[PDB]
């Protein structure tokens, strides 16, 4: 918390980290899409979907 | 060689050729697979087999002659080949076969034997012959609910629902004097011209062929017969063509001939042709090409066929073929047109110059049942030479640019995009 008080460094670092964390969001979402593309998608029927597919 | 015409109740045609010495005379009917409802499909095939089945012994015993048959879409032909000096015997046998009397030829045991033989033959065709199967399926899917789509051999379930009534009904309703000619191909001069027309030596049952409520149609339907047991994948494409007796027949034929055929397993086929051959040779995609331009009395079918051992490469092959078709309608070099014209001249020369009397008789009957007289080869060559780049470009723009297409396939078709990706590739590209 940048000491017992609040000054410029505290709010500045808070704004910087709110700016930065969504970049980690983007990277981990890239990982999420990679895993999705590797493993495919499920179906509402809860059954195998390899029988038919469309682009 | 020359063509003659005359008529009295019936039509008689003859194309004498003294070089050959195999005279063939037979009748041709303008009613085949296109004049039969889906519930009566194999009646023409049963007729063909029942004239090829039993009296084939009598023809070889009493005389000497080999009798053939052919049904393609509407041209039910029964040719009777013979020697140059023995044509009257063939004509007499043909008369004793058709006009009187067919009761002996229609018996229970003979019909049952013919029925089981036809069932075995159609089952064998449906099992083995894949490209013909996909062609028939393309026909059956392009002309949905129209007397032009049902196959020419008869669907399996349709055979066993007709015995003697349907066959005789077809005989009484289509074997008439209005849509029948008597070809005379071979080396016969004037005996055919006189003996065909007689006081009573002509087919009985004067009348008229029943009219058809529906003429034809063409809608873009897709059909797939996916099954992974087969090793290869056969797919065919098509568009709307032109009927016979239209001023676009030879332009369409030239457009088909422009891309031609191909065979990867022949050293003489990988080094000629046009661009898509070069684009394909780099990766082993396809094996066979068949650019066909079929035409019937109602409508035509200008298409494409192939067969690939590779299964992942189907999409690339289809895309390249469609891209080349797209390029055809915008920019074709005059050299391409000249080469296609020469190749088509050679192809038609081989087609119409073969020494087989039966094939010449079939072509003569086919071209006389629609127009009235055969279009001679010299005039055909002249009008082929009349074609230019402007005419073929105009025809391609009219009948290919963004037009409805029909697709068929069987085998390993897991990698084929269904209908929108293929259709979109004719106009989405930059033009
Ligand atoms: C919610 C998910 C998406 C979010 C947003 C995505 C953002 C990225 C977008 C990436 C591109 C998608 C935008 C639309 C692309 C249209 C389709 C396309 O271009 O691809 C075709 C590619 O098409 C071609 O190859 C021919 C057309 C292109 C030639 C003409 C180019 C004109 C000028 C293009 C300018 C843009 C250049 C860059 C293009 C990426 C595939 O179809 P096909 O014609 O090949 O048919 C399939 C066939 O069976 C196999 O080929
Ligand atoms: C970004 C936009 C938003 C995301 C994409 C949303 C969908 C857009 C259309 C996709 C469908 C499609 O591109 O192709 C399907 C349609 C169907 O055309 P058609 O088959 O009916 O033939 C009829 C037309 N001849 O063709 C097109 O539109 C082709 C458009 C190609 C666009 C390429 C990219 C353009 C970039 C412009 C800037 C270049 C610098
Ligand atoms: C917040 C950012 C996210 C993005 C951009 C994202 C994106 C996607 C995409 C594109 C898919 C494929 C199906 C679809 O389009 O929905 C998907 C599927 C899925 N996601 Fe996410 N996702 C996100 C977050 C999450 C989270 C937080 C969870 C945790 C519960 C989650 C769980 C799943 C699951 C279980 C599927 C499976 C759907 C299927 O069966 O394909 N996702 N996600």
């Amino acid at each position: 918390w940048g000491g017992f008080s609040v000054s410029n460094p505290t709010i500045q670092r808070f704004f910087a980290l709110h700016y930065l964390v969504p970049f980690i969001i983007a990277a981990m979402v890239i990982m999420h899409l990679m895993a999705l593309h590797i493993h495919g998608s499920s179906n509402p029927l809860g059954i195998t979907g390899n029988l038919d597919r469309i682009p | 060689a020359e063509v003659t015409q005359l008529s009295n109740g019936i039509v008689v045609a003859t194309e004498h050729n003294p070089s050959a010495h195999t005279a063939s005379v037979g009748v041709v009917f303008g009613s085949g697979a296109a004049n039969e409802n889906p519930y009566n499909n194999g009646v023409s095939n049963l007729w063909k087999n029942i004239f090829l089945s039993k009296e084939n012994s009598a023809v070889a015993a009493k005389e000497g002659l080999a009798l053939s048959s052919n049904i393609s879409r509407d041209f039910q032909s029964y040719i009777v080949s013979s020697l140059p000096g023995s044509t009257d015997k063939s004509l007499d046998f043909l008369n004793q076969s058709f006009i009187q009397q067919k009761a002996n030829l229609l018996s229970s045991s003979n019909f049952e034997a013919t029925k089981k033989s036809v069932l075995k033959q159609v089952q064998d065709f449906e099992e083995n012959d894949h490209p013909n199967r996909v062609l028939e399926h393309l026909h059956s899917t392009a002309f949905q609910n129209t007397p032009l789509s049902l196959p020419t051999r008869g669907t399996l379930e349709s055979l066993e629902n007709l015995v003697v009534a349907d066959l005789e009904s077809f005989a009484n309703n289509h074997f008439l004097n209005s849509n029948a000619v008597v070809v005379g191909t071979g080396n016969i001069k004037h005996e055919d011209l006189v003996n065909s027309i007689e006081s009573k030596n002509l087919s009985l049952q004067t009348g008229t062929k029943p009219v058809l409520k529906k003429k034809a149609a063409f809608l873009g339907s897709e059909v797939r017969l996916r099954d992974d047991t087969l090793p290869k994948a056969w797919i065919s494409l098509a568009v709307e063509g032109e009927p016979v007796n239209s001023p676009n027949y030879f332009v369409a034929k030239l457009a088909a001939q422009i891309f031609g055929s191909y065979n990867a397993f022949e050293p003489a086929s990988r080094l000629q042709g046009i661009k898509l051959l070069d684009n394909i040779q780099e990766y082993q995609l396809c094996d066979n090409f068949n650019h066909f331009s079929l035409s019937y009395k109602d409508s035509g079918l200008w298409g494409f066929s192939t067969a690939t051992r590779n299964v992942t490469m189907i999409d690339d092959l289809i895309h390249f073929t469609l891209k080349q078709w797209n390029r055809l309608t915008i920019s074709v070099t005059d050299t391409e047109v000249e080469r296609a014209k020469s190749l088509l001249k050679l192809q038609l020369g081989q087609l119409y110059e073969s020494g087989n009397p039966v094939n010449d008789a079939n072509l003569l009957g086919a071209e006389v049942l629609i127009k009235g007289s055969k279009l001679s080869l010299g005039e055909a060559f002249k009008k082929i030479d009349a074609i230019t780049v402007k005419d073929v470009k105009a025809w391609a723009g009219k009948r290919l640019w963004d037009q409805d297409i029909a697709i068929a396939g069987t085998g390993q078709i897991e990698g084929l995009l269904d209908y929108m990706r293929i259709r979109s590739d004719m106009s989405m590209m930059r033009w």
